[PDB]
């Protein structure tokens, strides 16, 4: 079935609450009380907090909350503490004897004051071109939170196919760096006035434009 | 809950075969049931299947054509079996427990996962490849401070990893070097950057160094602005 949709990304301060909303269908969240959360943290296994939408296990704190309005399910993290910052996934046991995943959500705590990220891209070399290639390289830096979502446009439609995007890590300044890359044709690359990457960092939006005629 | 230990084979080529187990240490199989689940490192969480002591089994729409699930109730162990692999199978692949309960008869409790083993990484691709390594001429992105970004892409290689050095190893200050990112391929690529004070450029050298161990590739590639 199809997966349960999160947002990409939520942060607060320590001492604050949060929700994290994870919809669903009928067949999944809507008919039934079958809703999982869980909190991974890179490289450890993922851990349980909120079965049957609102019971927590003995071992899980008290900050954590489970519920379900209509279609979309929701955990609450009140209290806020450094060591919630993870990701966070819904689950849910469906009508159809299957188990499906949210998408996704990176929860930051802000332990530092917001840095917006500066973005510089890069068009295609010459030297990828003569090679029958293309990429652009869209460098994503000095930032805080680390957490960005990346879009890509030609012209003004979107781009989803070529894309990855690398998840943020810290630079030897305190503050985050990222990268994603769009991989063309020569002949798309060509075929469009130009291309644009834009980068969604806490609530705002950078963007920047390259031409294969610059 | 129990302790999952989970093992097999990694690194496999495209059409092969994975064939990963788990262990149940601190319970045993009983009324619930037992599960594969991926991560691929874009994506979220894949459910791929279950099963139950007696051999039931409910598979993932998307993957069950090419997935068999067994278990083995002397050892306490229950296994994976995914064949025909392409990288679009690349992931970390855990074990977990899924134990579902009935509570009279039109109601089941349980509905979550939580016995999660620490996970399998796996890997698909052809052959060993070096990188091709292209030049990321200076842009100038930062007008207040006065500073431009070069770098280096490090494209198209397998397996990790890279590393990138500067100038031989004399430039360290303000680079930048960034984890790959996994491409459709099942190759890798990845970047590695310099910020520099604007007027350094066309006065300064500025040389990457990329060694590709796995593959014996040492590349270096001048990196030199587009136009004054």
């Amino acid at each position: 079935q199809s997966a349960l949709t999160q947002p990409a990304s939520v942060s607060g301060s320590p001492g604050q609450s949060i929700t994290i909303s994870c919809t669903g269908t009928s067949n999944d969240v809507g008919d039934y009380d079958y809703v999982s959360w869980y909190q991974l943290h890179p490289g450890k296994a993922p851990k349980l907090l909120i079965f049957d939408v609102s019971r927590r296990p003995s071992g899980v704190s008290d900050r954590f909350s489970g519920s379900k309005s209509g279609d979309t399910a929701s955990l609450t993290i009140s209290g806020l503490q450094a060591e919630d910052e993870a990701d966070y996934y819904c689950s849910s046991y469906t009508g159809s004897s299957t188990y499906v995943f949210g998408t996704g959500t990176k929860v930051s705590v802000l332990s530092q004051p917001k840095a917006n990220p500066t973005v510089t891209l890069f068009p295609p070399s010459s030297e990828e071109l003569q090679a029958n290639k293309a990429t652009l390289v869209c460098l994503i830096s000095d930032f805080y939170p680390g957490a960005v979502t990346v879009a890509w446009k030609a012209d003004s439609s979107p781009v989803k196919a070529g894309v990855e995007t690398t998840t943020p890590s810290k630079q030897s300044n305190n503050k985050y760096a990222a990268s994603s890359y769009l991989s063309l044709t020569p002949e798309q690359w060509k075929s469009h006035r130009s291309y644009s990457c834009q980068v969604t960092h806490e609530g705002s939006t950078v963007e920047k434009t390259v031409a294969p005629t610059e | 809950q129990v302790q999952l230990q989970q093992w097999g084979a990694g690194l496999l080529k495209p059409s092969e075969t994975l064939s990963l187990t788990c262990a149940v240490n601190g319970g045993s199989f009983s009324i619930y049931y037992w599960s594969w689940i991926r991560q691929p490192p874009g994506k979220g969480l894949d459910w791929i299947g279950e099963i139950n002591q007696s051999g039931s089994t409910n598979y993932n729409p998307s993957l069950k054509s090419r997935v068999t699930m067994s278990v083995d109730t002397s050892k306490s162990q229950f296994s994976l079996r995914m064949t025909s692999v392409t990288a679009a199978d690349t992931a970390i692949y855990y074990c977990a427990r899924a134990p579902r309960i009935r509570w009279g008869s039109y109601r089941l409790k349980q509905t979550n996962f939580d016995s999660w083993g620490q996970g399998t990484l796996v890997t698909v691709f052809n052959q060993i490849k070096g990188p091709s390594v292209f030049p990321l001429a200076p842009s100038s992105k930062s007008t207040s401070g006065g500073t431009a970004a070069l770098g280096c892409l490090v494209k198209d290689y397998f397996p990790e990893p890279v590393t990138v050095s500067w100038n031989s190893g004399a430039l360290t200050s303000g680079v930048h070097t960034f984890p790959a990112v996994l491409q459709s391929s099942g190759l890798y690529s990845l970047s590695s950057v310099v910020t520099v004070p604007s007027s350094s450029l066309g006065t300064q050298t500025y040389i990457c160094n990329v060694n590709h161990k796995p593959s014996n590739t040492k590349v270096d590639k001048r990196v030199e602005p587009k136009s004054c």
